[PDB]
């Protein structure tokens, strides 16, 4: 049996340890960038996550992922699919069969757009696009649709799930933690839970492991899902490699490493300069919102008879006795605002947060898509390119299969039925 | 430092060979009421299992930093002829040799400390991290 | 001068008006897209999470009622309750 | 509410601290009551007759609280609604929502794991807002000395 | 009835103890930015709400509410009807 | 960034009083007592920038 | 021992101006007590260790966030 | 872009008291005592440049 | 240079000789406690394998420049 010998817990605990870098360098990343999105596993209704002291990183974070998702998911058409390996019987003869094909092939985009609309894909893969910026990586889960039911997408946070990897890069084992009510199960999880012995009530939360793993026998890709250390009877199924609907996905990849790592954490260690700065610019000016009136003692002036007295009055007194305290530190103030400045206009181009074009956008446009595809390569690195890549294949291809059995499909010739496809940038013209 | 209170007695003694006696913190708790340390934010004497806390403890005229001896000396020097036999023309020279015993002595201060502003500072070097 | 910086990162966060929306005197679809990719580009994708936890079930408890009300011609439930798209797609004749 | 007819059927907003909800981290509804106190002129009739059939005089002006429960069956997967008054059920007011589909929508601005209600967008920002608070009270106050 | 096994008056006193943090919350946001919007539980009809020291709360949060009201709930259309009676066979047949 | 108050010992005025005092108090003290310690390299800070 | 310094040679000070005057030894212990009046001040602050920021009754609500 | 803080032996401030004390901590010294070194060469500089 | 404790006593002498002791780094840790080098930050005047500090020592009126 491999890699399920040992469990579905017992793997999933083995792996925590070297999931455990990974969550604290996400919990870095979101203490100096909006906290309350990626939170501690302790904290839980009562944290009053604290603001940090520097605004770049919060703003920052939205900026990337409303960039990335107005380029990775577009209003128009972003997938097309190409059919290769016998064009060359196709393109060199039988226009009216071209025309078919293509027809067809708009017929299945078209369609396959309006089941990620309609079932609420894009508002859950702009959460992931958060999570990604801030935490390693995220892994997305497609159930299957059964009838006609609204079925939305399934993210897990790092910390729900674990996932193993090899040098080569492909996934060995992944194992998901998944916290669900003995009321909201499902027919077949509450009545092997019942199985199990004792009495469940409805508020009563218990944890659900679903192992996929990579048998020594074959290139199947198997998944059970446990409760209580026992699996129940119809999890068990055999899955490809392209077609699992188990998609871990990093932003930034590193050889050698089952997860990825934060875009922020580059700049992590520059926003943690930049919210000290800003951290005593705002104490120093706390001290400096405070009267407090020195008097000087070998003076004449009292200040019984200041108080004492209405507005207008004459008193004894001499001006030079009243003084107040004031912070002095000028000099101070102006090099550390100077420097803070120079941080967050270097943060500034890292996060993409000036851009005068991209800030006026009345509608989608074609071309500004690409625009904004292009800013994605000319700054930031190349996540768009690996990215994408990674996240929009991948769901491009176990939607089509998972779809391709419920939806209905014409005749079609040859590789028609299974088209090459291509994402991003390159799909759009 | 620790200080071990007696623990039949549970108090500890504050003699008079300790100079100073400071809490490492910011806030001072430890005072003196009759021979004996005093916390006076707990209003008890009573103590166990010892404080941990900056002393100042004297030392001989020996057992002393060199570059402190002639300043020790110099000052006395000063006070031994102002109290017995108060000549005009010496108290002004020994009051310029005190001037530079005492820079010299700043001096020897800085160089045993060692003090870094960027990393030997408690609040700075928490920053530094990156 | 902190209270004024302090002003201008909240200023941003609640997108206080800079002449983006205030200019114009008529309401029209590419007005409200503009608004919408604003509403993504601050405050996380809260425009995208309300379109699913608000917008979405506002719509569909009201096509049940509606439904009772108005009889549609095609008996078939999928036509009398069709997919609902409560996106930016929406926004615009099409 | 129901329509009811063509007569004009305005939507009932529950401010947090009327209503109550509880969710699992996965996200979804296990129970969730919601509080309203009504005159007893102004309550429903059949409301009303179930505090008269519960018994004891009420002045009309005196306001009697209603609770409105809506559960997961732990058989079957679909809503259960009824109404308590005075801790008694109302009779005939128990129903069975569709699933997925009650009246109800709780909503949450922002959504956390593991956490069955929602969090503000201004807590954020609440600390650069209550820093300004500092500040901007300081420089009011130092005017009025002068 | 497990659920409700206490009834509506329990079930909403333990469930309202979870809340109590969420409560305090609006109140300390509401009492930043517009103490009118959430009022604490105590005071009513004598409560003379003081105003904020700064106004950039109460400016934002009305803007921020207008904002959100005229993309998601304008006059123009915000549902669309997809009719899909196969999922492929409707515009084929 | 780091603020330290540089009192003078010879002053009149004392930190207790200072700290213990509400906003809009009158304490006994003088101004030129209490000084702040300042990083004062400016022609570094720009010949390095 | 800061304090108890202070005491004896403000008190030898005050002891030579009442009784019997010498001018010499008055002029260098108005400068001793000076020095020990600020030793003694070094060691209130040392002793107190007031913090403007944290310690203060004032400011340190305001920082609270 | 070095620093380099130049006490003043003939003055009260001891770095002991600045190293240890925190943020905003009221410290016995005097501000004139620390000062830091400083490059001198600003007319050079402008013609060497 | 470095100081060699006796094997017995395990204790380094600091001689009259010795004009100072100062840490080769920063912050010196060598005091004299008794005539002997004592460890203020390890509390230990016991010494194993040596210490590295700097000396000065003692010359004649002769040998100076």
């Amino acid at each position: 049996t491999g890699l399920a010998e040992d469990g579905a817990k017992s793997v999933y605990e083995r792996l925590k340890n070297d999931r455990a870098p990974y969550e604290t360098r996400a919990q870095n990343c979101a203490q100096y960038t909006i906290p309350s999105l990626f939170p501690k596993d302790s904290d839980n209704a009562s944290t009053d996550y604290q603001t940090p002291w520097q605004a770049v990183g919060a703003r920052g974070l939205n900026n990337l992922a409303s960039k990335l998702m107005l380029a990775l998911f577009p209003m128009q058409t972003w997938m097309r699919l190409t059919i290769s390996e016998y064009e060359a019987k196709q393109l060199l003869s039988d226009p009216d069969g071209l025309a078919k094909v293509d027809e067809g092939l708009s017929m299945v985009e078209r369609i396959i757009m309006n089941y990620i609309e309609s079932n609420s894909y894009r508002v859950t893969l702009f959460e992931a696009l958060k999570q990604l910026v801030v935490a390693g990586n995220v892994l997305l889960y497609l159930p299957e649709p059964e009838g006609s039911n609204y079925n939305p997408m399934k993210l897990y946070r790092l910390s729900s799930y674990v996932v193993q990897r090899d040098a080569f890069g492909n996934v060995l084992q992944m194992v998901t933690r998944d916290q669900i009510a003995f009321g909201a199960l499902p027919e077949d999880i509450r009545k092997a839970v019942e199985g199990q012995g004792g009495e469940k009530k409805a508020d009563e939360t218990i944890d659900v492991y679903t192992h996929i793993y990579l048998d020594e026998d074959s290139g199947e890709y198997l998944r059970y899902e446990e409760v209580e250390g026992m699996e129940v009877q119809g999890s068990d199924g055999t899955y490809p490699k392209e077609a699992c609907p188990y998609i871990p996905i990093r932003m930034v990849r590193l050889d050698g490493e089952s997860y990825g790592r934060s875009y922020i954490e580059e700049y992590l260690g520059d926003l943690r300069s930049l919210e000290n700065l800003q951290e005593a610019i705002v104490k120093m000016s706390m001290i400096s919102s405070k009267v407090i009136g020195l008097v000087n003692p070998a003076g004449i002036t009292q200040p019984r008879r200041l108080t004492k007295a209405q507005t207008g009055d004459f008193v004894t007194g001499r001006p030079e006795d009243i003084s107040f305290l004031q912070l002095e530190k000028q000099a101070d103030f102006t090099v550390a605002k100077a420097v803070s400045d120079a941080i967050e206009a270097r943060l500034s181009f890292a996060f993409m947060l000036n851009s005068a074009v991209q800030r006026t956008g009345e509608r989608v446009t074609a071309e500004e898509i690409r625009y904004v595809a292009s800013e994605l390569e000319d700054t930031l690195g190349g996540v768009y390119s690996i990215l994408s890549q990674e996240l929009q294949l991948p769901l491009v291809r176990v939607l089509l299969k998972q779809l391709q059995a419920t939806q209905q499909i014409p005749e079609l010739p040859k590789e028609a039925v299974e088209p090459t496809i291509s994402t991003g940038l390159e799909a759009i013209g | 430092i620790t200080l071990l209170p007696d623990v039949y007695s549970n108090l500890i003694v504050y003699s008079d060979d300790y100079l100073s006696l400071m809490s490492t913190s910011g806030q001072s708790i430890y005072v003196n009421r009759g021979g004996y340390v005093y916390d006076r934010t707990s209003q008890s004497d009573r103590f166990d299992s010892g404080i941990t806390v900056n002393i100042i403890r004297l030392r001989d005229y020996d057992e002393m930093p060199e570059c402190f001896r002639y300043w020790i000396v110099t000052k006395a020097s000063r006070q031994f002829n102002n109290r017995f036999f108060g000549a005009p023309e010496v108290e002004g020279v020994l009051q310029e040799e005190e001037d530079e015993a005492r820079r010299l002595c700043m001096e020897y201060e800085m160089d045993y400390g060692g003090y870094n502003m960027l990393d030997g500072d408690a609040f700075t070097s928490g920053l530094l991290t990156r | 001068a902190v209270s004024d910086a302090i002003e201008a990162r909240l200023s941003f966060a609640f997108m206080l008006n800079s002449a983006v929306q205030r200019t114009g005197e008529r309401v029209t679809a590419e007005e409200i897209r503009y608004v919408a990719s604003e509403l993504e580009d601050t405050l996380g994708g809260v425009y995208s999470i309300l379109s699913q936890e608000l917008q979405l079930p506002l719509v569909r408890v009201l096509l049940k009622q509606l439904q009772a009300t108005q009889q549609i011609p095609e008996l078939p439930k999928e036509a009398v309750e069709p997919t609902i798209s409560t996106g930016l797609e929406a926004i615009g004749r099409g």
